[PDB]
């Protein structure tokens, strides 16, 4: 049962043979906006399979000195495929996300990644009064690296980060993690270029180690937007 | 939420959230102990149960400690984890803690 | 005692004893068993 | 004992976690000693300017 | 599953187990679920009927107590020669200045509540003549309304702003402000930028802007100076809270951001949140007899 | 009827031919802790006849100059038999007690002992601001002697001590006293090494006298723990 | 099913993830002595969870030259915890036992331990007419070593020892063994200091071998007394 | 008059006229008679 999984969305599918169940954030599932919660009165476009499909980001190398990695949503996808085109042509966006994180190694490797989805991960800067600037936050498809993962770069606590939706990749146990994120905002829709609802954080709480011959151990991130809606059609900001 | 069990000098940042175990050549050796004081500073303080409880003065009820082994698939081993009710010193031998 | 015309003027509402801790403790799509979990 | 083959790492880690059970109860609210300030924060004055 | 919980759970008595294929003390943390092992499964238990209430940890009770949000002292005097709060001040309303309230609020991602506001005023003579029973005016100035420039400016005529007039001899002035966000909840944290250009403020949701509190002494100045201190207390009420967060560990640096430095050494250093012990085998407060 | 008594608990029995009825403290009888009052959730050990039996202490000599004697419970029994072993291996204890005090003399002797069980007999020191130390209080099996029985060593009153559960041994009338003590604590169980629920006090309000040839007139104390329960098994403090 | 096991008795629990079912000796389960088989007429003490819990002995190192190890019951437990205290204070004892033997190694190790519970394992001496002395038999908590495991140190046969209740730890297959022993005596109760009902024997019929880097491979023994009863209370022999 | 939400806020409860003085005056297991007591 819990160990094998197939995810199919649009023209894309993923199989894993070493899942550890999967997380639905706060027990919710993505849905479209109902009429009794709607604000914008124009008829939304709902592209379905053109947007609601897995996009794969660039892989990152797991190293002995890694501090961990982060990507902000929708920012990381705002330039990718038909999701990106709808983002650029529309004032308002709403979606959930399906996050699938991939990392495999041999039975002689050890290491543990915390895979945590943080809502409203407002970052702090270290050792300054000046707030983080636009280019510190808006990393896009490449994402960022943690400066001080021990405090989640926000004066807080890695140890208590399990309060957020999460899984672990413990290389002994499993080689993938899956989190389903609902829409998570104070408004029913948002401008996708100035606010990120979710941050995916991948942090190596136990470092990668082995005594076999070393290999590159990549971590790969695949994200499917779910139930995408767009409102306020205009020219592309792009 | 993770306990800061390795709250020792020369454990920095993330390193404080894990305990390293090695193969020994003597039987039944002690590996670590955990102070159970939530009021005094110790491995339990910066935890979700810890931080919320420190807004209060009185507490009751059971705790669970969960340990995840993060060695390789080929690693094997057995551990004994003991809770000692209060009254005396912390046990330093397995056949004392086993009681 | 509340003689004001706006309901937000009222005193605090300390009566909501509904909980669902499983949305934070058990957000797994297939529920745990009391039985090997994996 | 911890027993590992030559190609595994000779040293392994535990992560310990704690939670309360649902028989747990808290009582008598107080100011938490986890936070404090000796000064005004930066830009707290600027709110008056 | 959602249920009404008024007391902590009972314990049932349990017997010896020894069942093949049943391992309730084993778990898989990688799923992200918390351990479901019950005490009855870990040890032999007795029956306990548990009468401990849980009402003091209700979110309403945890947050709905009045905390200091603003504190301003100003000179009440003839100000013609001053360069200063000239018998009045303006405050841009925020919850980030006093850390005890800030840390409690920041346990959550979203909050919806009405704000009970209590205004406490105290006066001291400048370096004795007795203390004057002054009248104060507090005026709430929303976004886009004009703030007073002077103690006696015509903005204080308050045609449509809400004002409260209160004496120093009165009990503290008290009013409720409704939940006034343009969204369904306040954003306690905001991973976003306030404007359509790139230079807007990071970390503050424009949707949560309250406005300004303007407080003047209504009396003309006396022949001698006084120092007047105004304290503002806020109590959240009618609270909803969503998405609990890891608590703040490092000292706050600024009201504008989450920036962090840590203490110079543990506790609450950036390298070490918990204070050190000599080894993982050292028990610091060990009982010895 | 009221003059003869047999007490049987476990492998032990006592007969008296000169009782003066017996006292049940505040009209209670010992019982085990019910589930609706219980706190500790582990299953208690209830050793029954191994603990719930008479233990006899060392006798004390009644003399013309005697001020009276005291023993604290459970302290006096904490090192005796299987009661003592369970005390040493367990964090928590609860029991009642059966107290039987023995003293006989000839029909030519006179003397009266007040036999009183005092709950929470918190002692004072005489003529100092310093509180009594550990070794002033914790006398164990040997017990202590009254310094100033007239004020019960606590700034109070022997004369009003009849407010506590008591009997007299008036040598003319009777030669034994019996008091049954329930569990008497603010908590449902306690740590037996740091708190005493009960103090047995034996005070010679009328002194021993005769004109026959003198003999040693001993006072002997036999105590049975009743309904013993122990919780929180660990290694022995011992 | 048969591969994972949890044992819970008192405040103690053991989990194994590589069991090979478990043995109930002769198909019996431990029970208390019924009235129609009882001899001693005093009311027994039944301490339950204070005695009926796992005690863990000192581990032994498995070596290339090992002959095997033995422990006698109740002798090995007669000085441990509240079981030992009840043994020392009582003339008569009765119980069953739960035996759990633990030994793990890598997937590159080989070796097989016969784990056998022998009733009335009356030992012989080698090459003498003199019977084994008290100190040859009564090893206590430490146990003994086999001199000639091939004849079970009693002029008999390791090969036929499978007639007794047993399991194997074959390192390829499993890493623990479990045997449940009923009371096994010609009398309904016994004096625990002069007779052993059961001997646990652990014999390495296939020696430990590997070509990985060597590690200490310990064997650990955990024994729970079951349904303990004690009769004939007196002072402790101790 | 009690408008507070917590019941411990109320005024004093001076209505409990139950007595049992025999638990201090007559704690003998066999009750006295009105008749030689010994
Ligand atoms: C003059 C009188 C008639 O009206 C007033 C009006 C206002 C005040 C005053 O200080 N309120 C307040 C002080 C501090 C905070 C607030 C809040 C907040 C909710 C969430 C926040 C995060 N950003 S902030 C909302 C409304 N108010 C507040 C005092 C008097």
């Amino acid at each position: 049962s819990d160990r094998v999984l197939q995810l199919k969305l649009g023209n894309s599918a993923i199989v894993t043979q070493e899942a550890a169940n999967y997380c639905c954030a706060y027990g919710e599932w993505p849905n479209y906006l109902p009429d009794h919660e709607a604000v914008a009165i124009d008829k939304p476009t709902q592209p379905e399979t053109a947007t609601d499909r897995f996009y794969t980001l660039k892989s990152v190398k797991w190293e002995t000195g890694s501090t961990g990695w982060w990507w902000k949503l929708p920012d990381a996808l705002n330039n990718i495929g038909m999701f990106g085109q709808n983002v650029q042509h529309h004032y308002l966006y709403r979606s959930g996300f399906l996050i699938h994180v991939q990392c495999n190694a041999t039975k002689f490797h050890q290491g543990a990644l915390l895979v945590v989805a943080i809502p409203e991960h407002q970052r702090g800067a270290h050792n300054t009064n000046t707030s983080p600037g636009f280019d510190d936050i808006m990393k896009g498809e490449e994402g960022g690296t943690f400066n001080h993962p021990y405090v989640l770069d926000d004066g807080t606590s890695l140890a208590c980060a399990t309060i957020f939706p999460h899984q672990w990749i413990n290389l002994r146990t499993n080689n993938s993690a899956t989190i389903v994120l609902p829409w998570m905002n104070a408004a029913p829709m948002d401008f996708p270029l100035r606010h990120n609802q979710w941050t995916l954080a991948i942090i190596p709480v136990v470092p990668l180690g082995t005594r076999t011959t070393s290999s590159m151990v990549p971590i790969t991130v695949s994200i499917a937007p779910m139930c995408c809606e767009f409102n306020g059609l205009r020219h592309a900001i792009t | 939420s993770m306990m800061e069990i390795n709250n020792t000098e020369s454990a920095v940042g993330m390193e404080r959230l894990k305990v390293d175990i090695s193969a020994l050549t003597d039987v039944d050796q002690l590996l670590f102990n955990i102070p159970l004081d939530i009021q005094l500073d110790g491995p339990l303080r910066n935890t979700l149960v810890g931080n919320i409880s420190r807004y209060y003065t009185h507490w009751s009820g059971s705790l669970e400690m969960t340990f995840m082994f993060c060695g390789s698939f080929m690693a094997a081993g057995k551990l004994i984890l003991c809770y000692t009710p209060p009254g005396g010193s912390c046990p330093t031998t397995r056949e004392t803690a086993m009681l | 005692i509340n003689f004001y015309k706006d309901s937000y003027a009222a005193s605090a509402s300390k009566q909501d004893f509904s909980q669902d801790p499983s949305k934070f403790t058990e957000p797994v799509v297939e529920g745990l068993k009391a039985a090997p979990v994996l | 004992n911890l027993i590992v083959p030559s190609e595994s790492s000779d040293t392994c880690s535990l992560i310990g976690f704690i939670a309360a059970k649902d028989d747990f109860s808290l009582r008598l609210m107080r100011d938490s000693p986890d936070i404090g300030q000796l000064d005004h924060l930066h830009a707290a004055e600027a709110a008056y300017q | 599953i959602e249920s009404i919980i008024k007391t902590a759970t009972d314990t049932v008595k349990s017997e010896i187990n020894a069942e093949l294929g049943v391992v309730p003390s084993l778990n898989a943390v990688e799923t992200g679920a918390t351990s479901n092992t019950e005490p009855e499964e870990a040890i032999q238990t007795r029956t306990v009927i548990n009468q401990h209430g849980v009402s003091e940890t209700l979110v309403e009770n945890f947050l709905s107590r009045a905390a200091l949000v603003s504190k301003r002292s100003f000179e009440y005097k003839d100000h013609t020669s001053s360069t200063a709060d000239k018998n009045f001040f303006k405050w841009t309303i925020n919850t980030r200045s006093f850390v005890q309230l800030r840390r409690k609020l920041e346990l959550f991602t979203y909050l919806r509540f009405d704000a009970e506001i209590t205004i406490l005023t105290t006066v001291a003579v400048n370096g004795y003549v007795g203390l004057p029973d002054l009248t104060l005016q507090a005026m709430f100035v929303p976004t886009g309304a004009l703030t007073p420039e002077k103690q006696d400016s015509f903005h204080w005529q308050s045609g449509s702003n809400a004002s409260v007039f209160f004496k120093i001899s009165d009990p503290p002035a008290r009013i409720t402000i409704p939940f006034m966000c343009i969204n369904s909840a306040y954003s306690v944290f905001y991973d976003g930028f306030a404007g359509f250009e790139k230079n807007g403020l990071y970390g503050i949701n424009p949707a949560d802007t309250i406005g300004n509190l303007c407080v003047r002494i209504v009396n003309e100045h006396q022949p001698v100076g006084f120092t007047v201190t105004v304290r503002v207390y806020m109590k959240p009420k009618h609270i909803k809270a969503w998405a609990p967060r890891p608590p703040r560990t490092l000292p706050y640096m600024s009201i504008a951001n989450a920036n962090y430095k840590g203490k110079e050494r543990a506790p609450n250093a950036l390298s070490a949140i918990i204070g050190n012990r000599d080894s993982v085998k050292t028990m610091p407060h060990n009982i010895v007899n």
